[PDB]
């Protein structure tokens, strides 16, 4: 395929400028649920009328690496320019061409975003954009290393931006870049830290283990889901495999971060033998629309016992994960662990699609209370993975509300 | 505890399998003593009757009690370990599931109707052969 | 509750009300969803399924997961509570088994979503027995497709199986895989001469809608614990998500007619017997073939002395289901039944013909469902020990062969309904009462499918040959509410409107004027649907 279409591939500009599998591709028009509420991707189609199709290289080059649009305007940092800002020349023309002739213009405005004041004006971008220190000269060959050390940290800090994700933000929502790559709240979900730390981050992951992550997002120990199934399944696994392999020769080489309270890998903790009563549930039989099942083990055995057994090991096969020694439970922050029983998996590879059910409100399986969610999440948490974590009810009801409200939200009030 | 310990003893040799849950012993011991006040006697007896005459499998203790009164308990223990349950209505307590001792030598190949075997596609393989014990 | 007053009222939350729900409500009306009973979760169905005594499990009983509630008592045929008292020489064929409510009887369904055969509609004009219906299939067949579609349904896509019904966009889902009995039984009767067909099945082969793909856990029958089949509370959920109400507890007695015989209002009591009236402008009825004519007879008007729509003397008569003879027995070769789902294949070979003049056609389906506890049991039974219990408990559960053989029914008004004037229940309801004649069509229908089973069970040669000398209830609750052009001969038109109410339409398991000869739900959501856009031009 053409250099261009390779190049978006791998920096992920489709997965935010498609509105789902419907929203013909690259028309913009998908909500980012940032911290001051919905921001409309744009349409990115070479489209004379309501694209892009006016624009020319300089312009581009400005709204890809800059943020400013034609009109003069500043674009929101939902937008990555602060870590796209580095490719090179050769790259942003071979974007260049591959927008203009590669995808066909679509003739269908995208929704307009509409901040709250005073974010309303998209005006007062330039002061964050000056102090978040984005630019930013272009990247260049570094010499001390070897060429896929290069070319791993072109992906991991240029194409697929994983800093927009895995590295925490300041006050200002600005890349804290001291703590690199250590794993951060982007919303309902939590990117984890990926440093080179044995316990905190993933030093001690074998290289194949990181490997098949990268390109399938499916291993023994952890499972891609929520950010990570979506930018797997639109940004990696079509992705070359020499490029998956200078990602992980860099990710083995990035300075250590150390989290809190860690003393294991998040992979490396064993299961408690321990199930629920048979019979227990004879006194609660002919009761239905449970409500008086509050026993932890009870819950866990009416809804996950079917895919993770109640050895919580999980299938034979692989398809269900292993809980036991799983990152997601493993880790000492439960949102991941929350934030995939509220949302379940669903992550499309080789057009193969892992789905693990939503148990939120709006579950078709079964549609249960946040409490209900605490103490299974309490059980998987204690017996299964990591027992010195816990979740509670305002825990998980802070997720289903989108997330813990960073300060700078309030200002919209 | 000394008769919950000798429960799972005889239960051990009257179903032939050591890997015995201990919750579903000291839970079904608790539901024969409901059913009957002098079981732990019963019990006691048969114990007394394998140790005595050697028995070594329960093959041969079953071949050799087939008249004793103490037939009908042995046979009705190893009906609750198997079958998990111990009455014969349709409103009986069930006492163990997913390892009720049916359900373990068609493990592999027939699905526990409840709990996952492995993958969503298992079935497209040949199942194994019926002449074969496979564990337990 | 004072007045529950809405655009359309529409009574029975099962699929049929929540299709009907949904489909309203996505064009923006007001709907009232009723049903008898309350609520019920998933998970809590899947814990009372665990712990039930596997001695209900060796024969097939999938309800006591499912509690029955006094005010709005549901069949159980493993120890009766005398709620459906069925006589006749053939009573024994009309044991059906329902559930009480969101979600009903479609709770722990098998998820055999099936299409009919044109001639299915037209049989008299075919065979000259039988009724024909309203309309024809080629006006069904959107409705079906669309049916098909919503729920999710897995079918073989390119097959060219056998003639069958015609199909004009193809299936959103391919059939999951044959386990391994499946295969056997069709490699088998191929060499019998009979036809094997995948069953269509509303399961995820697949993740869709945002449910998982299923496991074969073949526990589809009673429920699965993953949400990989379809149910009525998907739909039900749906149209509760848009805004729509639904009221449990509700169950309907009485009703109201003015002047002109329109629908002004009905009556229901709550648990405590305490009665609320709901006024609406469109009135329509979607709970059962059984239940949809009790009520109807239940609360007949000064107006309709002898009941709701029963200018004809047609409610609750015509009473159709498929008479079956279900089998089992132990294999010579291992069968190993509990692959995948509860049932993925039948024989259609004789679901048409030319024979239709003279006897019944029959569906001859196998049960998938697990025989592992069947096969515990009976190892059980003969008080068997050590070893050989589980050598014996090896070749029960992998030798273990189930069938079943179903029929076709004439319409006989004799079939009837009559509302039991000796027992009554919380709410003093008068119980439901049938009285069924299988009919000489079937005798000589089952005097062929007697043989056809001897030869199925001989060429692969089983032993403990079992034969019921009766026939099994199919539970297609169909008849009753018999469709045609004529007021003085049926009670609904092909919009499924009544003829003595142009407000009362029915769709409900009673509307199919024949039974057919295979699964007949998603016809009957077909249907659902049709008379949502029937409601949806009266109103608009
Ligand atoms: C109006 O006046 C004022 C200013 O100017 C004088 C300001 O500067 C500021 C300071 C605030 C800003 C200008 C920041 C503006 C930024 C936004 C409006 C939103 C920022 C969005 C991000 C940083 C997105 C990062 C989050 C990610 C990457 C989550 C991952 C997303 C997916 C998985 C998809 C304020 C408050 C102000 O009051
Ligand atoms: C064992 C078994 C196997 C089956 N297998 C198949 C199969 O393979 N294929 C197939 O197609 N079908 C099969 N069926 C049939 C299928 O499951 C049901 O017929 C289907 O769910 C249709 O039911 P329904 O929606 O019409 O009624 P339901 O959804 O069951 O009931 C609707 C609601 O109406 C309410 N209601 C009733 N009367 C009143 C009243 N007077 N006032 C107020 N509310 C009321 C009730 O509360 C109930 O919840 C089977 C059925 C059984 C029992
Ligand atoms: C650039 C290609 C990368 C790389 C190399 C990694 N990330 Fe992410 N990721 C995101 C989230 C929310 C999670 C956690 C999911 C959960 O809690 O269940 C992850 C997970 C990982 C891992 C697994 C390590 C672990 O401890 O589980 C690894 C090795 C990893 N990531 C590396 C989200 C995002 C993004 C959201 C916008 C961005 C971009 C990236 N990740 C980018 C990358
Ligand atoms: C989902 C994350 C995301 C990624 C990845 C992304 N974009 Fe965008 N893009 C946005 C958002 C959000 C905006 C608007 C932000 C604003 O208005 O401040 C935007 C705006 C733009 C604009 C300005 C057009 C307009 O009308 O406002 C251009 C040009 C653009 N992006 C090009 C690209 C290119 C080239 C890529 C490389 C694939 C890319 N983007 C990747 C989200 C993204
Ligand atoms: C069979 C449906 C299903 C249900 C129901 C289910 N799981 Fe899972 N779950 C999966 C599958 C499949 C995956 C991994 C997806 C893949 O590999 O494609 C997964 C992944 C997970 C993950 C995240 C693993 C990771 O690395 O991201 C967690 C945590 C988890 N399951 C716990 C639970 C808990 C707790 C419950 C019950 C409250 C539950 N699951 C119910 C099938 C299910
Ligand atoms: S029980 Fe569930 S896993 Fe499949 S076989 Fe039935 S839908």
């Amino acid at each position: 395929i053409s250099r261009g279409h390779y190049l978006a591939i791998a920096a992920d500009c489709a997965a935010c400028h498609t509105n789902g599998r419907d929203g013909q591709f690259l028309a913009g028009g998908y909500a980012i649920s940032s911290p001051m509420g919905n921001i409309y991707s744009t349409n990115i189609t070479p489209s004379k009328t309501h694209g892009i199709g006016n624009y020319t290289l300089e312009q581009f080059s400005k709204a890809l690496r800059h943020g400013i649009r034609a009109d003069g305007a500043q674009l929101y940092p939902a937008m990555p320019y602060d870590a796209y800002n580095r490719l090179t020349d050769e790259d942003v023309k071979s974007l260049y061409a591959y927008i203009m002739t590669e995808v066909k213009p679509v003739d269908a405005p995208s929704p307009k975003t509409q901040l709250p004041f005073p974010f309303s004006i998209r005006a007062s971008l330039g002061i964050w954009k000056i102090a978040a220190r984005i630019e930013g000269k272009p990247y260049v060959f570094d010499h001390t290393h070897n060429d896929d050390w290069n070319r791993g940290r072109y992906l991991v800090d240029e194409l697929a931006h994983c800093g927009e994700c895995h590295t925490p933000r300041n006050f200002l929502l600005a890349p804290n870049q001291s703590a690199y790559l250590a794993g951060a709240d982007i919303g309902s979900w939590r990117a984890p830290n990926i440093t080179n730390a044995p316990q905190s981050g993933i030093g001690s992951w074998s290289d194949q283990d990181l490997f098949q992550y990268l390109k399938t997002g499916k291993t023994a120990h952890a499972r891609a889901a929520g950010p990570m199934a979506e930018a797997i399944e639109h940004s990696l696994q079509y992705l070359p495999d020499a490029d998956i392999s200078a990602i992980v020769t860099y990710l083995r080489s990035v300075p250590a971060k150390a989290e809190s309270g860690q003393t294991v890998a998040n992979f490396e903790h064993a299961g408690r033998p321990s199930s629920y009563s048979v019979a227990n549930a004879n006194s609660r039989r002919s009761n239905s629309t449970l409500t008086k099942t509050t026993d932890g083990a009870a819950l866990y055995e009416a809804v996950c016992a079917s895919c993770h057994q109640s050895d919580g090991k999980g299938s034979k096969d692989g398809y269900y994960p292993s809980l036991v020694g799983n990152t997601t439970t493993g880790q000492l922050n439960p949102n991941d662990l929350i934030a995939s029983i509220l949302y379940g998996v669903d992550r499309t590879t080789d057009n193969h699609e892992i789905l693990m059910p939503a148990f939120g409100p709006d579950s078709l399986v079964q549609p249960l209370t946040d409490e209900q969610i605490a103490t299974i999440a309490d059980y998987v948490l204690s017996h299964f993975g990591n027992a010195q974590a816990t979740v509670s009810a305002d825990a998980v009801k802070q997720v289903r509300a989108g997330g813990k409200q960073v300060p700078l939200a309030k200002l919209a009030s | 505890r000394d008769s919950i310990s000798d429960f799972m003893q005889l239960s051990a040799f009257a179903t032939g399998h050591k890997n015995l849950d201990l919750n579903i012993g000291s839970a079904l011991l608790l539901a024969f003593e409901a059913q009957k006040h002098d079981f732990s006697t019963q019990i006691k007896a048969l114990r007394e009757h394998i140790t005595k005459n050697n028995y070594q499998d329960v093959e041969a203790l079953d071949a050799a009690m087939k008249d004793d009164p103490l037939h009908p308990t042995l046979i009705q223990i190893i009906r609750a370990w198997y079958s998990g349950v111990i009455e014969d209505e349709t409103n009986a307590k069930v006492y163990a599931f997913e390892k009720a001792l049916m359900y373990q030598p068609s493990r592999d190949v027939v699905v526990i109707p409840t709990y996952a075997h492995n993958g969503p596609n298992y079935w497209v393989s040949e199942p194994a052969s019926v002449d074969v014990m496979p564990a337990f | 509750n004072e007045t529950l007053s809405a655009d359309v009222v529409i009574i029975g939350a099962g699929i049929c009300g929540s299709l009907l729900a949904h489909k309203l409500v996505r064009n923006g009306l007001s709907v009232l969803l009723l049903d008898a009973g309350p609520r019920r979760d998933r998970s809590q169905i899947v814990e009372n399924w665990r712990n039930m005594p596997p001695d209900n499990k060796s024969q097939y009983d999938y309800a006591t997961p499912y509690p029955s509630v006094p005010w709005a008592p549901h069949t159980n045929y493993f120890p009766d509570n005398n709620y459906l008292i069925v006589k006749g020489p053939d009573r024994t064929a009309y044991k059906q088994g329902i559930i009480k409510g969101v979600g009903g009887t479609t709770w722990h369904w098998a998820a055999s979503s099936w299409r009919y055969l044109p001639n299915d509609f037209k049989l008299h004009s075919t065979y000259g027995v039988g009724r024909d219906y309203a309309m024809s299939y080629d006006e069904l067949e959107p409705y079906y497709y669309e049916a098909e579609c919503e729920m999710g349904v897995m079918g073989p896509n390119g097959e060219e199986i056998t003639p069958s019904a015609p199909r004009q966009n193809p299936w959103p889902m391919t059939s999951m895989p044959y386990g391994y009995g499946d295969r056997t039984f069709t490699e088998i009767v191929s060499k019998l001469g009979f036809s094997n067909t995948p069953v269509p099945q509303a399961r995820n082969s697949r993740p869709y809608d945002g449910r998982p793909q299923c496991c074969g856990n073949n526990n589809c029958m009673p429920i699965c614990p993953i949400g990989a089949m379809y149910n009525g509370v998907y739909a039900a959920i749906k149209a509760e998500k848009l805004g729509a109400k639904i009221i449990p507890n509700a169950v309907v007695y009485a009703m109201e007619t003015d002047a002109k015989n329109r629908i002004t209002a009905i009556s229901f009591y709550d648990p405590d017997k305490q009665s609320h009236r709901v006024v609406a402008k469109t009135f329509v009825i979607a709970a059962n073939g059984i239940e949809t004519p009790k009520l109807l007879l239940l609360a007949a008007n000064d107006r309709n002395p002898h009941g709701i729509a029963n200018s004809s003397d047609l409610v609750g008569r015509n009473m159709m289901d498929h008479p079956g003879i279900g089998m089992s027995f132990q294999s010579a070769e291992p069968i190993w039944a509990g692959g995948g789902s509860v049932q993925m294949s039948s024989i259609t070979n004789f679901r048409d013909g030319d024979f239709r003049s003279e006897y019944a056609a029959t569906q001859i389906g196998y049960n998938n469902t697990a025989q592992n506890s069947r096969a515990g049991m009976k190892a059980l039974s003969m008080g068997l020990v050590g070893k050989k219990l589980d050598e014996e408990i090896r070749r029960r559960t992998a030798h273990g062969v189930d069938i079943y053989a179903n029929h076709e029914v004439l319409p006989d008004p004799n079939n009837r309904l009559v509302l039991s004037k000796d027992y009554k229940d919380a709410l003093g309801i008068p119980h439901p009462e049938v009285t069924y004649d299988v009919g000489e069509y079937v005798r000589k229908s089952a005097a062929i499918s007697r043989q056809r089973l001897m030869d199925i069970a001989k060429a692969m040669g089983g032993t403990e040959i079992e034969m019921t000398p009766y026939f099994t209830p199919n539970n297609h609750i169909t008849g009753g509410t018999i469709m045609g052009h004529d007021p003085r001969d049926s009670v609904v038109d092909k919009w499924l409107r009544t003829h003595d109410h142009s407000n009362l339409f029915l769709a409900t398991g009673a509307t199919m004027a024949a039974s057919g000869t295979v699964a007949s739900t998603l016809t009957m959501a077909a249907l659902s649907l049709r008379a949502a856009d029937a409601i949806l031009n009266d109103l608009k």
